[PDB]
């Protein structure tokens, strides 16, 4: 039983910055890298980036370089993403996913997704 | 009497990294195990199937000394059964051991003011080791779905990380030199008797 | 039962000396590793010196290495800490601590009463 | 080197309720010991090897953890459990912060 | 970067038939492809990895095929659960780029 849980929806005013939390249970948190994806009826799905909680190595997409930052911690047991330079365009539903490389290759377990609407 | 070499595996000039431990095969001796047990220098002398006082009267046909260097707090993982980052990936002892694990503090010889960056240890591996199977493989470990292709950018970490051995680390991060003796019984005449 | 009391802490001058003694009684003294621990007025505990069971090992931190010397006397059953070159940062209480094992490895079973060191004037 | 951090520096629990103390390590350590010190008294050991209640402490405390995270949890905080609780291990040279607990 | 552009966007088949959705990769992404299913209001469920396998908890009609430059998800004998939005991502090199997606409605 593995579950990644997240809040439901966040209300934010434009220009500010918001943070999202994704906490998982049922596995060793520090060994499976956490990926972030962003969905919207416009561009389908996009890959925000990924964080390795054990070490701290981060990787970001070209499009979201500098516009979002990912962090995590061992004792926290939750990945965090803060959104730099919010605009009304970035209103979308953000999913938190797990890699799981050893036993299963791609993103196998997904969070419930938080819908952020900048207005 | 032709005593063993215990003056070139115990008080050497430099030991070996724990990921590539030094295995020295001792044979054709009249060994003196009671010099070790009554030296008051070692902080850990744990015999795991042999009576340490009855050591001096019993022949064996081969001894193996496995020398390396770890942290003080990681000496616990050199017992049969315990697991960690040393017993899992670097040096694994079987749970039928018949030997004696020896260790002492070595902060005077294995520490530099800026730090000794020469004592490595294997931080990443596919699966756990099996007894006495060293692994000198300095190739990249892949912890992600993307194939690695042999470049160490992201989720492609170098498997070996270096101990940072400063003279001010704690009595539990200072470098402890471990010498593990393991005895053998091959169906052949006995050499190491004492 | 087991009990440890210290003596020798008082008022000294900067760059001076002092000798804190710890008279243990209630157990065989030469089979337990022992230590001194100072607690500053900020209520922050700080390992400051440790000696093994026999006496062939002493471990000092980076702050005091070269100024504090720990010592053991099995016959008289005492434990000494000789201070030297006391800065003004050493104003603190000093506790005699008896580890449980025969090395600095194990927990700190019994803590002595303690003695105050004040380094000024 | 190792730094031991305890958060927060003060907690307040009402009687009979359950509290929890945390000790986070800069790097990996095997075990961790928990000592208790009341105001005007030399400290006392409570837990050794992260889970063993000392001989004298009430049987209501508990603790466990691993790696870089250890925890001491009091099930039924009473008036007597008002003191400083320091976490220390072999590999530090300095005790933890110490969460001064006072009953609410 | 790489982009997996699914050939078509809308399909429409009735329950009890077969439908195959393709997904073409621009570069040589090898056999490192994965498929996802998602219905509105839920996270994309994982269905297939390495372009031919099956995650734990999926029927046997979710057949995966293809390799190299083109891959296919074939749903034989469409049934009450095979009506959703299907995505195809590659992960042969960072960054991972999902596919456009396709939809299935009853004919
Ligand atoms: C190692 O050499 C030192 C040199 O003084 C000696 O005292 C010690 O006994 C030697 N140890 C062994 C095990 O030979």
């Amino acid at each position: 039983q593995v579950q990644l849980q997240q809040p439901g929806a966040e209300l934010v005013k434009p220009g500010a910055s918001v943070k999202m939390s994704c906490k998982a249970s049922g596995y060793t948190f520090t060994s499976y890298s956490m990926h972030w994806v962003k969905q919207t009826p416009g561009q389908g799905l996009e890959w925000i980036g990924a964080i390795y909680p054990g070490i701290g190595d981060t990787s970001y997409n070209q499009k979201f370089k500098g516009k979002a930052t990912l962090t995590a911690d061992k004792s926290s047991s939750t990945a965090y993403m803060q959104l730099s330079s919010l605009t009304s365009e970035d209103s979308a539903v953000y999913y938190c996913t797990r890699d799981g490389y050893p036993d299963y290759y791609a993103l196998d377990y997904w969070g419930q997704g938080t819908s952020v609407t900048v207005s | 009497t032709n005593l063993c070499p215990f003056g070139e595996v115990f008080n050497a000039t430099r030991f070996a990294s724990v990921y590539a431990w030094n295995r020295k095969r001792i044979s054709n001796c009249v060994a003196d195990y009671s010099v070790l047990y009554n030296s008051a220098s070692f902080s850990t002398f744990k015999c795991y199937g042999v009576s340490p006082t009855k050591l001096n009267d019993l022949c064996f046909t081969n001894v193996y000394a496995d020398s390396f260097v770890i942290r003080g707090d990681e000496v616990r993982q050199i017992a049969p059964g315990q697991t960690g980052k040393i017993a899992d990936y670097n040096y694994k002892l079987p749970d039928d051991f018949t030997g004696c694990v020896i260790a002492w503090n070595s902060n005077n010889l294995d520490s530099k003011v800026g730090g000794n960056y020469n004592y490595l240890y294997r931080l990443f591996r596919k699966s756990n080791l099996k007894p006495f199977e060293r692994d000198i493989s300095t190739e990249i470990y892949q912890a992600g779905s993307t194939p690695c292709n042999g470049v160490e950018g992201f989720n492609c970490y170098f498997p070996l990380q270096s101990y940072g051995f400063q003279p001010t680390n704690g009595v539990g991060y200072q470098p402890y030199r471990v010498v593990v003796l393991s005895f053998e019984l091959l169906h052949a005449p006995a050499t190491v008797c004492g | 039962e087991v009990m440890l009391v210290e003596s020798g802490g008082g008022v000294v001058k900067p760059g001076g000396s002092l000798k804190l003694s710890c008279a243990a009684s209630g157990f065989s003294f030469s089979t337990y590793a022992m230590s001194w621990i100072r607690q500053t007025p900020e209520k922050s505990l700080e390992w400051v010196a440790a000696i093994s069971s026999g006496g062939t090992n002493t471990y000092y931190p980076g702050s005091v290495k070269g100024r504090f010397t720990i010592s053991r006397d099995k016959a008289m059953n005492t434990l000494y800490l000789q201070l030297s070159s006391l800065r003004s940062e050493d104003t603190a209480m000093y506790y005699c601590v008896r580890h449980s094992g025969n090395y600095v490895d194990s927990v700190m079973d019994y803590w002595g009463q303690g003695t105050s060191v004040t380094v000024s004037s | 080197q190792i730094v031991l951090t305890q958060s927060p520096a003060i907690m307040s629990a009402s009687l009979g309720e359950e509290i929890t103390l945390t000790c986070s390590v800069s790097s990996s350590v095997s075990d961790m010991h928990w000592y208790q010190q009341k105001s005007g008294t030399s400290p006392k050991v409570f837990i050794y090897s992260t889970s063993n209640l000392a001989s004298g402490v009430p049987s209501r405390f508990s603790g466990s953890g691993s790696g870089t995270f250890y925890s001491l949890t009091i099930s039924s905080v009473e008036a007597e459990d008002a003191a400083y609780y320091y976490c220390h291990q072999w590999s530090s040279w300095t005790f933890g912060g110490g969460t001064k607990l006072e009953i609410k | 970067d790489i982009v997996m552009t699914q050939s078509q966007k809308f399909m429409s088949t009735s329950v009890g038939d077969r439908v195959s959705v393709t997904c073409k990769a621009s570069q040589n992404v090898g056999t490192n492809v994965a498929w996802y299913q998602q219905k509105p209001g839920q996270p994309p469920k994982a269905l297939i990895y390495s372009a031919s396998y099956r995650y734990s908890g999926v029927p046997d009609r979710f057949t995966g095929s293809g390799s190299g430059t083109d891959f296919t998800l074939t749903i034989s004998n469409v049934q009450s659960e095979d009506l959703a939005e299907y995505f195809c991502q590659q992960y042969n090199s960072y960054p991972w780029t999902f596919g456009g997606g396709t939809k299935l409605e009853i004919k």
